[PDB]
RNA sequence: GUGAAGAGGGAAACAACCCAGACCGCCAGCUAAGGUCCCAAAGUCAUGGUUAAGUGGGAAACGAUGUGGGAAGGCCCAGACAGCCAGGAUGUUGGCUUAGAAGCAGCCAUCAUUUAAAGAAAGCGUAAUAGCUCACUGGUCGAGUCGGCCUGCGCGGAAGAU
RNA sequence: GAUGUCGGCUCAUCACAUCCUGGGGCUGAAGUAGGUCCCAAGGGUAUGGCUGUUCGCCAUUUAAAGUGGUACGCGAGCUGG
C-alpha cells in the first residue's frame, strides 16, 4: 500500500459522505481519467494504476497525481471476537466520489493516452471515461 | 460560431429543472451589462455537439430567443459531473 | 522457402561469390552457375573500386545461361570515400561522421547515372543527397 | 477450444466470427489464435 | 442491401415451378432444388423467380437476398460439378474407385468408403485424388467434407488430407 | 415505525416489510394496498413502442457489425463502399552487428527519386538476404456508406452437492 | 427439564470445479508418449509399514487409485483407539 509522509492522527473513523468532488476536471493536463462510480481503493490499486500508466506513455509525457489516501482504518485478524479492542492499520483508502479526477496527461497523443489509462484502470475496479480539457 | 435556437423559460426551481433536461432542454442564462437577465432554454441536443467543439467558448454565439438575437460569448459551462451532457451553461453578453 | 524469381539483384564483394551459402541457395538453384559468376566477377571488380559488397544484377535463363551487368560501386560508399570515413557509417543520424559538398553529391550522380531514375542531373544529384542524409553525413554547404 | 473470454485482436486474419450467442475466433493464418468465447 | 436488391435471373435452359416458399426448379441441367425460405414472397416474372420481404418480419429480406443467390447456385450446381480434384500429404493413404465406391484410408487396417448419393457421379483415374462431377453444389461439398475431415494439414509439416490449400508453418520441431 | 400487546388484506407462505386498526350480527354495497391467461375472484383490455434470451425469473470486471431510437461528424454520381484489372519501379539484396544479419533477430536509416500510384515496409520465409503476400495508390464497378457519441432493450461472462 | 465429540469399521448416496475410460481444440504437435485447455457424472476409482489422526510421510502396484457435500455422512448398526 501507499501513505501519507505526514500524519496527525493514526486511525480514523470508515466516513459516508455523498457525491461530488470539487476537483471534477482537468486544470493542468489535456487528458485525464475522472471517475463515474465510488468506492474506496486499498491502495495497492493506485500502486498498480500508476505503473501501467508509465510504461506507454513513457518519458514523452508529463505527470500530475490527484487522489491520494489519507483515511488509514484499521482491520482485526481472523480469531478475533469482534468489538473488543480495535485493530491495526493494515488499510489506507481513498474515499473517491463521481467525477473524482485520476492522473492527468498531456504531451502525448490523444490515442496514446487512452491506452495507458485503458491499463491503468482496469486494475483499478470502477467505471472510468475519458477526459479531453478542450480549453476549459 | 454557432446560431442557436433558443426560447424563454418562465419555469423555475429544482423540480422543473430536472424535469426541462429529459425534454431536451436545459435551463441557462443570459447576462451583462446592466440589462435584464434573460431565462432561457436551450435545446439540449443541438448544444451538446457545439459546445464539444472549441468555437462555442471562444467565439461570438447568436441566441436567437424570441424572433430577436442577442450576442453573447459562453462564460461558464455548468455540465454533468460524470456524463458529457449538459445542466446549465452561463452566458455574458458579447 | 527458397523459390526465387530469375531477374535477382544481389550484392557481392569479390571472393564472396565462390560460396553458394551468403548468396542464398534460392538464387544458387537456379541456371545462375556459382562457379562461373564467380571469376567473371572477381575478374572486373580489379578495376573499380571495392571494400563493401557491390550490387549486381544477373539475369537468369533458362538453358542454364545468364548475363549480368556490374553496376558501379554503391553511392553509399562513394560518399563514404568522399567523407573520408569509410566501413559503414555505425548508426547513421544519432552522430556525425561526415561531411559531403555540392560538388561530391554532383560527381557521383553523374557516375552512378545510367543505373538511376531521373528527370535531370539534377533529380540524380537530390537522390544521392538523400543517400548522405541517410548515411548521417551532413550537408552544410 | 481454449477459454478466453476477451475477442481483443491478434491478428488481421482474425475473422472474429459469431456462432450461437458466444463469439470465438476463427483464424485461418495461425490456428493459435482461436478462442471458444468472447 | 446489395444482394437483396439485386434482380434474380433464371437462366436459359431451366424452369421454375409455382411455389408459395420452396424454391423448386425443373428441366435438365437444373432441375433439382428442395430448399425452403421463410420470409420469401414467391413472386414470379418470365425470367426472374422474385423474392421479397414477407409480412411479419423486418428481417425478412435477408431471405431474399440469400434465395437469390441459392436459386442461381443450384442452376451451375447440376451444369459444373465440383471437388474436381482433392488431393492428400501423405502416402499409404491412397484411394480406389468402383465409379459409385471412392475408398480412402489413411493407412487403415479397413479402408473407408463412401456410397456417393443418387444423382452424383464420380470416377478419377489419380488415386491419391478425389474427382467428384456430381449435381447440385450443396451435395457435393458435404461428401467432399468428409474425405480431408479424416486427417487436415498440420503447421509443422503439412501431413494430412488437403483439398486446394494448406495451412502450415515452418515450425521447429522439438526433441531434436 | 412496527411487533411486543393487532387480528384482517398484500408480499407463494414468512412476529418485525407494505396497506389498513377488527363493539356485534347481516349467503348487502364501495374502495385501499395489491391484482385481472389457467390453477384462482376480475382486462388473453384499449393505444403506441421495445424485446426472442423463456430475457423477464441471481451477479460484476470485462468482451461483442446483437437490435431499436436520437443528434452530430467523415466519405459519396467531380463515382464512395465490397469484389475484380493493376502499380507494385529506382539510387538500394543501404549501414551496424555477423564470413554472410544488408524491409521483415536485435540496433540504425525509415531520406530522395519514378509518378495516376509504388514503405528502403506488416507478416510468412531465410541466422540474414533472396521470394510470396500487404496496410499504400490509379482504373473497372454503380448507390448509398464508415466509425465514434448520447440512449432503450437484449447477448456472452454465469460451475454444486436428496 | 440430555441434539452422544473425533477417528476407524460397516454400509453408502449425491454434486462436478473430472483422477481414469469416451469425444475434441491448441501445441514449442518429429514419431512416441505427453503438456495445456474444452465437453462429459454412464460406469470405474489399490493393498500394506508408522501414526487414534481425518490428513500426512513411506513401500509396492494400477487404466486410475479424483475432489467436496451427506450432523468435518453413517455409535436407537459395531468398536471406544
Amino acid at each position: 500500500m501507499l501513505q501519507p509522509k505526514r500524519t496527525k492522527f493514526r486511525k480514523m473513523h470508515k466516513g459516508r459522505n455523498r457525491g461530488l468532488a470539487q476537483g471534477t476536471d482537468v486544470s493542468f493536463g489535456s487528458f485525464g481519467l475522472k471517475a463515474v462510480g465510488r468506492g474506496r481503493l486499498t491502495a495497492r490499486q493506485i500502486e498498480a494504476a500508476r505503473r501501467a500508466m508509465t510504461r506507454a506513455v513513457k518519458r514523452q509525457g508529463k505527470i500530475w497525481i490527484r487522489v491520494f489516501p489519507d483515511k488509514p482504518i484499521t482491520e482485526k485478524p481472523l480469531a478475533v471476537r469482534m468489538g473488543k479492542g480495535k485493530g491495526n492499520v493494515e488499510y489506507w483508502v481513498a474515499l473517491i466520489q463521481p467525477g473524482k479526477v485520476l492522473y492527468e496527461m498531456d504531451g502525448v497523443p490523444e490515442e496514446l493516452a487512452r491506452e495507458a489509462f485503458k491499463l491503468a484502470a482496469a486494475k483499478l475496479p470502477i467505471k472510468t471515461t475519458f477526459v479531453t480539457k478542450t480549453v476549459m | 460560431m454557432f446560431t442557436i435556437n433558443a426560447e424563454v423559460r418562465k419555469e423555475q426551481g429544482k423540480g422543473a429543472s430536472r424535469r426541462l433536461r429529459a425534454a431536451n432542454k436545459f435551463p441557462a442564462i443570459i447576462y451583462g451589462g446592466k440589462e435584464a437577465p434573460l431565462a432561457i432554454e436551450l435545446d439540449h441536443d443541438k448544444v451538446m455537439n457545439m459546445q464539444a467543439k472549441a468555437e462555442f467558448y471562444s467565439e461570438v454565439l447568436t441566441i436567437v430567443v424570441d424572433g430577436k438575437e442577442i450576442k453573447v460569448k459562453a462564460q461558464d459551462v455548468q455540465r454533468h459531473p460524470y456524463k458529457p451532457k449538459l445542466q446549465h451553461i452561463d452566458f455574458v453578453r458579447a | 522457402a527458397k523459390k526465387v524469381q530469375a531477374y535477382v539483384k544481389l550484392q557481392v564483394a569479390a571472393g564472396m561469390a565462390n560460396p553458394s551459402p551468403p548468396v542464398g541457395p534460392a538464387l544458387g538453384q537456379q541456371g545462375v552457375n556459382i562457379m562461373e559468376f564467380c571469376k567473371a566477377f572477381n575478374a572486373k571488380t580489379d578495376s573499380i573500386e571495392k571494400g563493401l559488397p557491390i550490387p549486381v544484377v544477373i539475369t537468369v535463363y533458362a538453358d542454364r545461361s545468364f548475363t549480368f551487368v556490374t553496376k558501379t560501386p554503391p553511392a553509399a560508399v562513394l560518399l563514404k570515400k568522399a567523407a573520408g570515413i569509410k566501413s559503414g557509417s555505425g548508426k547513421p543520424n544519432k552522430d556525425k561522421v561526415g561531411k559531403i559538398s555540392r560538388a561530391q553529391l554532383q560527381e557521383i550522380a553523374q557516375t552512378k547515372a545510367a543505373d538511376m531514375t531521373g528527370a535531370d542531373i539534377e533529380a540524380m544529384t537530390r537522390s544521392i543527397e538523400g543517400t548522405a542524409r541517410s548515411m548521417g553525413l551532413v550537408v552544410e554547404d | 477450444m481454449k477459454v478466453r473470454a476477451s475477442v481483443k485482436k491478434l491478428c488481421r486474419n482474425c475473422k472474429i466470427v459469431k456462432r450461437d450467442g458466444v463469439i470465438r475466433v476463427i483464424c485461418s493464418a495461425e490456428p493459435k489464435h482461436k478462442q471458444r468465447q468472447g | 442491401s446489395r444482394v437483396a436488391k439485386a434482380p434474380v435471373v433464371v437462366p436459359a435452359g431451366v424452369d421454375v415451378k409455382i411455389n408459395g416458399q420452396v424454391i423448386t426448379i425443373k428441366g435438365k441441367n437444373g432441375e433439382l432444388t428442395r430448399t425452403l425460405n421463410d420470409a420469401v414472397e414467391v413472386k414470379h416474372a418470365d425470367n426472374t423467380l422474385t423474392f421479397g420481404p414477407r409480412d411479419g418480419y423486418a428481417d425478412g429480406w435477408a431471405q431474399a437476398g440469400t434465395a437469390r443467390a441459392l436459386l442461381n447456385s443450384m442452376v451451375i450446381g447440376v451444369t459444373e460439378g465440383f471437388t474436381k480434384k482433392l488431393q492428400l500429404v501423405g502416402v499409404g493413404y491412397r484411394a480406389a474407385v468402383k465409379g459409385n465406391v471412392i475408398n480412402l484410408s489413411l493407412g487403415f487396417s479397413h479402408p473407408v468408403d463412401h456410397q456417393l448419393p443418387a444423382g452424383i457421379t464420380a470416377e478419377c483415374p489419380t488415386q491419391t485424388e478425389i474427382v467428384l462431377k456430381g449435381a447440385d453444389k450443396q451435395v457435393i461439398g458435404q461428401v467432399a467434407a468428409d474425405l480431408r475431415a479424416y486427417r487436415r494439414p498440420e503447421p509443422y509439416k503439412g501431413k494430412g488430407v488437403r483439398y486446394a490449400d494448406e495451412v502450415v508453418r515452418t515450425k521447429e520441431a522439438k526433441k531434436k
